[PDB]
DNA sequence: TGCCTGGAGACTAGGGAGTAATCCCCTTGGCGGTTAAAACGC
DNA sequence: CGTTTTAACCGCCAAGGGGATTACTCCCTAGTCTCCAGGCA
């Protein structure tokens, strides 16, 4: 087998536009954006969690690491829809 | 340019026989697939050894006969490792059977 | 060599001027008159209408409350406003919410043409939503028990700087939104 | 039953927990810090994806290239700002020619 | 039939704005790397992926740094690059 | 000549005019000067040295004698410059 | 409350930096830009920095978080830690 | 009256030479704690951090100084405008 | 207790110099250095590990890492100093 | 009996090991890799105080002061570009005169 | 100079790393033919 | 822009060499406990 985020941002896309479909070559780009935005924060969660002397990854370490990276705007909502995501989460 | 003109000349079909290289049957695929063959000679039969290769894939995707003629002057290669791809070529009598010899 | 920039209300109902004589009569007084620009008048102002032209108050019927935040701009001192706007009301028309608005502050007249037309963009845009999935939520901004320590959202201000950023961030918030309803 | 379902999501939470544990970013990881990763994963990625559909129907295409990608990251000025020291194969350059040189 | 100069040219730089194509033969740039590589290991062998993001990579720094020298070559009121422009444009990135 | 063709150009020189021509066109350059293009050669040139060392380094620390994708992918983002659709 | 300090930032200042990076003639255009880059600057590593500080559950800036900050922009900087 | 140019010299020389701060500390920290007012109020700061500060700040300054001098250079003008720094930061991408 | 490479520095110092002094500013500046520089090379080597699928980071791993790190020069010496270190304790 | 003693450097090897333990850089750790880095970090202080003296002695001062250092890491080019990104305090880099300025 | 905790030595074991065995697929080197691209000149 | 040249691209031929695999071994480092002197106040 071979582990990928091809199925993943398929879905995203047909549900966001039903019509347009993606290339393999658009997909691999995907697929390495959603791995280099995963280190990235990941990499930033784990140096805050350092900085603070804690072992723990938790919500904060997360929502510290995309006010950080990500500027402006596209931290805000992102901030917002995970703090919604953790609330449903908590739904369940 | 000459062979455009050549091919704009014969693009009814008035000629008996054409005769053409594998260059041209690939190149030239876009214009000669849109007439019907029956019997094709192929000579240098040796070149057309793969059985996945450009050129015999051009020519079943290009068009189709009936009568297909091999010409060359020693066999397969001694290994004959595209044995069953001549035997495909000429007949089709081990085509669903060969990956088992 | 000038750009021409401005936005009014037509009414399509009635028939006493067509979009032809409107350019005749708005070139003729800018006096920039000129065949390709009265067709390039009359080739905006009717896909506007055929656009819009299938979506109208009426048959609604639905008791509905929306949050209706607007930003207008007259290229010196725009403004922004957020209020609670009940739909299905006939009292109380755009126009003479405008009037009370520039009457309450300290704004000139141009204001009452500015505020009421990109009022009603907005509720074409409520109504939009409407010929779908458009279910009303209890969306409030302020309360005491059903459905107050300051009126920072309740903001009518006026800025002089300008936050020429909303265009980008509207779509930004908007494409966002719009995706949230399905889940 | 899977977690992304619960949470109302899209991306694996499995599998974005995995990778966290298995990454030695930390030595334990919360149950909060998977779904709110996977949370901000997914909205950038419908972000993309809408602008670059926008960018196809645009040039009437239907199936999103390369080119649709750079031209959706680069039009939009944040994405612009955070990819902006990131190539991308078979997308070229946005049109841009000077005033001096027209 | 003669255009005057400066037509031909814009209308090159808008066919190659609005392209993807790659303006670098495979095989000389393949060439190139492998000689290249040969002054750190010899008897190296190299896929075909790896010399296409090579390719990528190289055709990506040229048309930046070419857009910096041309920024800093219009600063100085001219229309023609020369190597000065570009020996500014590496000392202000800093990759000297 | 009869005897030879007596042909020795150099492997660098395969990068010729016309291909810095086009990639200054898409650059944005209109008028182009004559000693551009040894400049741009020796800059490519620099560019690539850095970047197949940091490879072969890459490549070499995994005992493998194949020079791969992800190997100058990594070699890339090393150096700041992250490049996408290649793994 | 502090509003407007810009002006503290003054000519002489300005002209002491371009001697100390070799500049021989200073515009007098130069001043607004030297502030507002320095205004920008400051401003995203003092956003960096409070943001460094409220996950540490702090009230205080401390030197350790401006120099992560500066680390996170991209720079080190010696004698002050990190 | 000098002939322009020499006092510039000694000015360029004295200030390669020396290793002093050209800030002032109040005017910095007054900006410093302004800017910080925004994102957050009622903070406080330590002295060694508005020190790092301005030393980053000094530093910055400094490498844009030589960037648009060498700019202005370029341009055959031994003044600096706006322009110059514009066109640096434009080339170092960050504007 | 609070850790420093304050004695360290200064033995080494002492080792080149022994009447050059050295203030605490430039000690700080040197523990400081020492430090980052610590940081990048275990940053290096362990992304280095991860990139090969391993788990043990080896004086390999600190090999490439200095390799790529240190400069020309700068990076042979460093090797070799390291390659004896390594043959000196694994002597005794 | 201390392993840097054994080593021959000064540098503490068990302070390098439970600083890569505790780190979190992978889940082992070697035990010639921490003699290594020790050593690397005692070659390149070694290095910049060396030349930190020569420029101290140049400069004709008894002590090693932030300007010592900064014209040592400024004037060879080796460290130059290994150190090109990261600013000290006490700055100031090379005094030099434009020959185009005067 | 005095004090102590991080460092070191001895014992246990298990899992990651080293080594052997297996094989096919990607690569390397070369040639034919065609022609759009590269070179030289005004 | 022209005219002359020629090397790049698609197609074929052959081979062998690391990059994949799996199976077995083995010893290095992770502990756990017991001293203790180099490092800190």
């Amino acid at each position: 087998r071979k582990e990928s985020y091809a199925i993943y941002v398929y879905k995203v896309l047909k549900q966001v536009h039903p019509d347009t479909g993606i290339s393999s070559k658009a997909m691999s780009i995907m697929n390495s954006f959603v791995n280099d935005v995963f280190e990235r924060i990941a990499g930033e969660a784990s140096r805050l969690a350092h900085y603070n002397k804690r072992s723990t990854i938790t919500s904060r370490e997360i929502q510290t690491a995309v006010r950080l990276l990500l500027p402006g705007e596209l931290a805000k909502h992102a901030v917002s829809e995970g703090t919604k995501a953790v609330t449903k989460y908590t739904s369940a | 340019n000459q062979r455009h003109s050549l091919q704009h000349q014969i693009r009814v079909g008035n000629f008996d026989v054409l005769l053409t290289t594998y260059e041209y049957i690939i190149k030239d695929k876009s214009l000669l697939s849109k007439h019907d063959w029956a019997h094709m000679i192929i000579d240098e039969g040796h070149r057309m050894k793969n059985a996945q290769s450009k050129l015999s894939f051009t020519i079943s995707h290009y068009y189709r006969t009936r009568n297909r003629l091999i010409l060359t002057g020693t066999p397969l290669q001694n290994n004959l490792p595209e044995l069953w791809a001549l035997l495909n070529f000429v007949l089709p009598k081990i085509f669903n059977s060969a990956k088992t010899f | 060599g000038h750009t021409i920039k401005d936005q009014f209300l037509w009414n399509y109902n009635d028939d006493s001027i067509s979009p032809e004589e409107f350019a005749s009569i708005y070139c003729k007084d800018l006096d920039m008159t000129s065949a390709t620009l009265q067709t390039q008048i009359a080739n905006i102002i009717k896909e506007q209408l055929k656009d819009l032209e299938n979506i109208a108050a009426t048959e609604i019927m639905s008791d509905l409350h929306v949050i209706i935040n607007l930003t207008c701009n007259l290229q010196d001192r725009f403004f922004e406003d957020n209020f609670q706007w009940n739909l299905n009301d006939k009292s109380l028309t755009p126009e003479r919410f405008a009037t009370s608005i520039v009457q309450d502050l300290g704004l000139t007249r141009e204001f009452i043409p500015l505020i009421s037309q990109s009022l009603h963009e907005t509720i074409l845009k409520i109504k939009k939503d409407w010929v779908d999935g458009h279910l009303i939520q209890d969306h409030v901004p302020n309360d005491a028990a059903f459905g107050g320590s300051n009126w920072c959202p309740r903001v009518e201000i006026l800025t002089k700087e300008e936050i020429q950023k909303r265009e980008i961030e509207k779509e930004r918030n908007l494409r966002r939104l719009k995706r949230e309803t399905d889940r | 039953k899977t977690r992304s379902s619960r949470a109302g999501l899209q991306f694996p939470v499995g599998r974005v927990h995995r990778l966290l544990r298995k990454g030695n970013y930390a030595e334990r990881v919360g149950a909060g810090a998977p779904v709110y990763l996977a949370a901000v994963l997914e909205y950038l990625t419908a972000e993309i994806l809408e602008l670059a559909g926008n960018a196809a129907r645009d040039n009437k295409k239907t199936r999103i290239i390369p080119r649709h990608l750079q031209l959706a990251v680069r039009n939009d000025e944040e994405l612009n700002k955070l990819l902006g020291r990131v190539t991308i194969a078979q997308g070229g350059v946005l049109p841009n020619i000077q005033s001096v040189l027209l | 039939h003669r255009y005057r100069p400066g037509t031909v040219a814009l209308r090159e730089i808008r066919r190659y704005q609005k392209s993807t194509e790659l303006l670098i033969r495979k095989l000389p740039f393949q060439r190139l790397v492998r000689e290249i590589a040969q002054d750190f290991k010899t008897d190296l062998r190299f896929q075909s992926s790896a010399v296409m993001a090579l390719q990528e990579a190289s055709e990506a720094y040229l048309v930046a740094l070419f857009e910096d020298t041309n920024l800093c070559a219009i600063h100085a009121k001219r229309v023609t690059i020369m190597p000065k422009d570009i020996q500014l444009a590496r000392r202000i990135r800093g990759e000297r | 000549a009869k005897r030879h063709r007596k042909v020795l150009r150099d492997n660098i020189q395969g990068i010729t005019k016309p291909a810095i021509r086009r990639l200054a066109r898409r650059g944005g350059v209109k008028r182009i000067s004559g000693l551009i293009y040894e400049e741009t050669r020796g800059v490519l040139k620099v560019f690539l040295e850095n970047v197949i060392r940091d490879a072969v380094t890459y490549t070499e620390h995994a005992k493998r004698k194949t020079v791969t994708a992800m190997d100058v992918v990594y070699a890339l983002k090393r150096q700041g410059r992250t490049l996408y659709g290649f793994g």
